[PDB]
């Protein structure tokens, strides 16, 4: 997909000896029938030990990776029914980005993180270059709007289409699609736009979705088969 | 246990057949009763100096037995926590004082109720019959067969005091 | 998808679509939809490559 | 990282449902035979059916999942010791240059350096091997009592993508072997031959 | 340090010129398993260290149920001087500390 | 079936009958150890088996923010704010009954309303 | 029993019995406080890896040390063949009279003599030591001392 990107992989030893400052309790004196509460923490899938407070390890490992101290492409999943904890570090693991989505009481309802002046600085910069300082995705990411989420940790994720109407607590135009609003007020993610669920092919089709997919699939095949101007040399 | 006791080194391949403190000591009484081209090249694999060390000094486990061989423990090298565990001793004026701490070794106990041998086993394990009977080990208990170092020192030393 | 809450049955979770081709499916409906196109192509290739040794 | 090569594990679940006796077995690298968990168990050190169960579940009161492994602890019964349980595993190992006493050695490296090596290969890590080894057979359970259903394996998130990262660096791990041997192999001819 | 086995021969008594009994006479005293965090376990470890200085003070409060330790002020200002000993284990049993040395070999 | 475990060497005590008394022991099979049981029940099949209807009901359940919520009245506390889910056995053969789970009492309660 | 089993013994001591396992936990209401935070946040912040060295020279300066280069290898690493190579020293034959006595008084020494000690210890030319040799000792091929030179027994028997 358009924003889809794959994982480097960093070295796993630094979040092992930080799970073991904050609690981690080593699996050579894990005592099951004296425990029977304690959250299993895997590594790249290797059991290094378990922690009794699960809840405050995630959230001080979520705002770690939210600030810029453990690598964006980290992902972090709870099982809380299955009391795991995994974290993978390695590389090839496939993740896209999500707007982050907190309480923010201001307002009484949860909602982005990312505000209108944050998008102004973001064309600002945009539209300098055709000077204010540099204010780019990278800063998106170091401030916690904006996520990394792979497949895996997509499990444990709850995602709002839009912001539009998802996000606010909650006549029509009969011209308008029927839209499912959910009601759900447990969001933690907001998709950036769903259009970029499709491709590199696929972003050419004008109103894709008022076509039956396989003729979508026939035009991702023959648009690469159509004359233009491959290069400028 | 049954002073005095010994910690040592030793091997503990047929830790069933090794001869106890007591049955030593007997032993040697009646002792003194008695007597009264290479290929010219080759490439070494490099190893890290401290596993070869190591494995050099762990390959040996301790052994924790008492006098009559009633208490039989081994010891099992412990990685996951040797080196960060800290010693305080209570001084006998209510101070502390502290000491690092080095290895943390597993000892579990050998030769309490009477196991077979690998060769015995490995018989039953095979189609000898379908399943073992329940009450194998006191089927084989009485017939004398698969006793254990306490009993095997306890009757030789009743046999010697019966003379 | 990661859009509903677990257990949800509705037709909406499952694979229904209620707009039509000239109201635009939504986003969960394009997936679904594509998933179906999905099982008729593959379906196309297996069955034509059967069919033709069938048919010699 | 260190030498990219793979070993599988497999836990089996024998019998059938219709069966009087569903036994436990894993498959262990160069041992050519599929040996009864609890042997493996006490192999690592854990010579108490209790406490071996104690690190295959983790409730006390999961009967049913104890009432399914009463048949493993069954099946293992002539072995009592951590170095019977060894030699037994020792003699399945396709070596046979180990002669018999060698082969209690034998069989504690293959564990040690060949057995669940994403873990550790160091001397010294027995417990995380055996917790490891529990929490597999937990699931192996888990699945077989209809408490979870098998894993997907469309699941796209238990799927790596390799890119030319990868690609090229398992390449040039073999290439540079490759080299490597050459060099040695030159080293050893211009020290016997008497060249330069 | 290889050595015989059995030893029937009764070679102990002169290739060995101390006892080869394990002593229990210093097993009753109190010792505490401490865990320590690795700012404070990389300099209480070292082996260039410890010259019988004082380490700090440990506090207990008077009914018990609250332990703690402070350190002097010989940490330069740049770790805390308060720490809270949690006994993670009130009553420990079947863990002791045991030395091991070399024996006098001749005679 | 309440499974015992021996008192001297931590092995599985299996069941023996004492004729002397017409009783159930419970022995072990390597260290010599009995105990009488409390119990007559050796063995159970659970054919149709319930456990693991409730399987994974933790302190932090309501943290799960892919549980869906409602509104049903907890016939414990009398509160509204409540998660639910289905039964958690994969057989193919179990009813899509709910389980709620209180967010203030930690009760679970059902919506069955054919045997409850 | 086994008459062996190989111990090694040492001198140990049980010097205490562990009461209470303790977990050292800095106080948050300490000053200082926070700065542990920090220490171990750059834990996960360090990168201790440094990236690969780039060559900013001409390409064809690094290459001039590659292939066939005017320049000669000065290394003195296993120059095996330098090491033996170098000594080379000829002898001529001397009179049968003398060396015909100096092969008895060796036989004398010991009763089996190797071809590569012997012209060793005579340092003579192998093509007129080998006539000699004959002429007094024989080898034994098929024997279990075999590609071994010793005295014939003619005068061995005296
Ligand atoms: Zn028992
Ligand atoms: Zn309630």
């Amino acid at each position: 997909s358009l924003m889809s990107c794959i994982s480097v992989g960093t070295d796993p030893m630094p979040i092992i000896t930080f799970l073991s400052e904050w609690g981690m309790e080593p699996l050579e004196d894990y005592v099951p029938h004296q425990s029977p509460d304690a959250t299993r923490v895997f590594v790249n899938g290797v059991w290094h030990g378990v922690h009794r407070n699960p809840a405050r390890l995630m959230e001080t490992l979520r705002t770690l990776r939210r600030k810029g101290d453990i690598n964006p492409e980290v992902s972090m999943i709870r099982d809380i029914r299955e009391k795991e904890l995994k974290i993978f570090t390695d590389a090839g693991r496939v993740y896209r980005p999500l707007f982050i989505v907190e309480d923010d009481e201001s307002l009484g309802h949860k909602e982005l993180k990312v505000r209108k002046g944050h998008i102004a600085k973001l064309m600002a910069t945009e539209y300098q270059d055709i000077d204010v300082e540099e204010y780019t995705w990278s800063s998106l990411l170091n401030e916690g709007l904006v996520e990394y989420i792979d497949a895996e940790e997509e499990e444990s994720i709850l995602i709002a289409m839009q912001p539009e109407d998802l996000e606010p607590a909650e006549d029509v135009d009969p011209a308008k699609r029927i839209r499912v609003s959910h009601h759900a007020t447990t969001f933690t993610h907001c998709e950036i736009h769903p259009s970029m669920i499709l491709g590199v092919a696929a972003s050419i089709i004008p109103f894709p979705d008022h076509n039956q997919s396989p003729r979508n699939t026939y035009q991702s095949a023959m648009g690469k088969q159509a004359m233009g101007v491959f290069l400028t040399n | 246990f049954h002073l005095p006791v010994r910690l040592h080194r030793k091997d503990t391949r047929n830790l069933q057949f090794q001869l106890t403190r007591a049955e030593i000591v007997q032993r040697q009484k009646e002792i003194s009763e008695y007597k009264k081209l290479r290929r010219k090249t080759r490439q070494l694999k490099v190893l890290d100096e401290n596993a070869k060390k190591l494995r050099f000094e762990e390959f040996y486990p301790w052994v924790m037995e008492d006098f009559d061989g009633y208490n039989t423990w081994v010891g099992s090298y412990e990685a996951g926590n040797s080196d960060s565990y800290v010693l305080l001793s209570v001084e006998d004026d209510g101070s502390f004082t502290m000491i690092p701490a080095d290895k943390v070794y597993k000892f579990t106990a050998r030769n309490k109720y009477a196991t077979l041998t690998i060769d015995e086993a490995e018989k039953r394990m095979d189609k000898k019959s379908g399943e073992v009977p329940r009450w194998l080990m006191k089927h084989l208990d009485n017939i004398g067969t698969t006793t254990t170092r306490y009993d095997r020192t306890r009757r030789k030393l009743k046999a010697v005091a019966d003379q | 998808l990661p859009h509903f809450s677990k257990d949800d049955y509705s037709p909406e979770s499952k694979g229904f679509v209620e707009n039509s081709y000239l109201r635009g499916l939504t986003p969960q409906e394009f997936f679904f939809h594509a998933m179906g196109g999905r099982e008729g192509l593959i379906d196309t290739a297996v069955k034509t490559a059967e069919t033709g040794y069938i048919q010699r | 990282k260190g030498s990219r090569f793979i070993s599988t594990l497999q836990v089996k679940l024998y019998g059938r449902e219709g069966s009087s006796a569903r036994t436990i077995k894993a498959t262990l690298p160069y041992i050519k035979q599929d040996i009864p968990i609890v042997i493996i168990f006490r192999a690592l050190g854990i010579i108490p059916d209790g406490e071996i169960l104690e690190h295959i579940c983790y409730d006390v009161n999961d009967w049913q999942m104890l009432e399914m492994l009463k048949p493993c602890v069954e099946d293992g019964f002539v072995i009592q010791d951590r170095e019977t349980a060894l030699d037994f595993i020792g003699r399945r190992g396709t070596a046979l240059g180990i002669k018999k006493e060698k082969r209690i050695q034998y069989a504690k490296d293959i564990l040690q350096k060949e057995f669940l090596p994403h873990i550790t290969q160091l001397e010294g890590f027995e417990s995380r091997k055996a917790f490891f080894l529990g929490y597999m057979i937990n699931r192996l359970l888990l699945c077989a009592l209809d408490r979870k259903d098998q894993d997907d394996r469309d699941h796209f998130g238990k799927k790596r993508l390799d890119l030319a990262g990868p690609l090229l660096a398992q390449l040039f791990k073999t290439l540079f072997k490759k080299l490597t041997k050459d060099i040695f192999r030159y080293m050893q001819r211009t020290v016997e031959e008497a060249h330069d | 340090e290889v050595f015989d086995g059995n030893d029937i021969e009764n070679n102990e008594t002169k290739v060995y010129e101390e006892s080869l009994d394990l002593d229990l006479e210093r097993s009753n005293r109190q010792v505490w398993l401490v865990r320590l965090p690795m700012f404070l376990a990389e300099k209480w470890r070292d082996r260039n260290n410890l010259h019988g200085q004082e380490l700090g003070k440990i506090r207990i409060n008077k009914d018990g149920s609250k332990i703690t330790l402070l350190l002097n002020e010989n940490d330069n200002d740049s770790i805390p001087h308060e720490y809270d000993l949690e006994l993670t284990k009130k009553v420990v049993e079947n863990e002791y500390v045991f030395t091991e040395q070399n024996l006098k070999k001749y005679q | 079936t309440t499974f015992r475990f021996c008192r001297d060497c931590n092995n599985m005590l299996y069941p023996r009958e004492d004729k002397e008394n017409n009783r159930l022991l419970f022995e072990c099979r390597t260290c010599s150890y009995v105990e009488e049981a409390g119990s007559p029940l050796v063995y159970r099949h659970e054919l149709i088996t319930n456990i693991g209807e409730t399987a994974g009901v933790v302190q932090d359940i309501g943290s799960d923010p892919t549980l869906p919520r409602s509104d049903r009245e907890c016939p414990k506390c009398h509160s509204r704010e409540n998660v639910f889910f289905q039964s958690q056995q994969r057989r193919k053969d179990t009813s899509m009954v709910l389980f709620f789970v209180c967010l203030s009492c930690s009760h679970i309660f059902t919506s069955d309303q054919k045997n409850k | 029993y086994i008459p062996y089993v190989k111990t090694i013994p040492k001198k140990t001591a049980i010097v205490g019995t562990v009461c209470h396992e303790c977990q050292v936990m800095p106080s948050m209401n300490d000053p200082n406080y926070h700065k542990i935070v920090e220490q171990r946040r750059n834990i996960v912040k360090l990168n201790n890896k440094e990236r690969i060295t780039t060559l900013d020279e001409t390409v064809g300066v690094t290459m001039s040390h590659t292939g066939m280069s005017m320049r000669s290898d000065n290394s003195n690493f296993l120059k095996v063949g330098r090491e033996k190579a170098k000594s080379n020293i000829k002898s001529i034959r001397m009179p049968k009279k003398e060396i015909l006595d100096y092969l008895f008084k060796l036989f004398d020494e010991y009763d089996y003599w190797s071809l590569k000690g012997l012209k060793e210890r005579t340092r003579q030319p192998e093509a007129h030591l080998k006539e000699c040799l004959d002429k007094v000792a024989t080898l034994v091929k098929k024997g279990p001392y075999a590609f071994k030179y010793t005295l014939r027994p003619e005068y061995k028997k005296l």
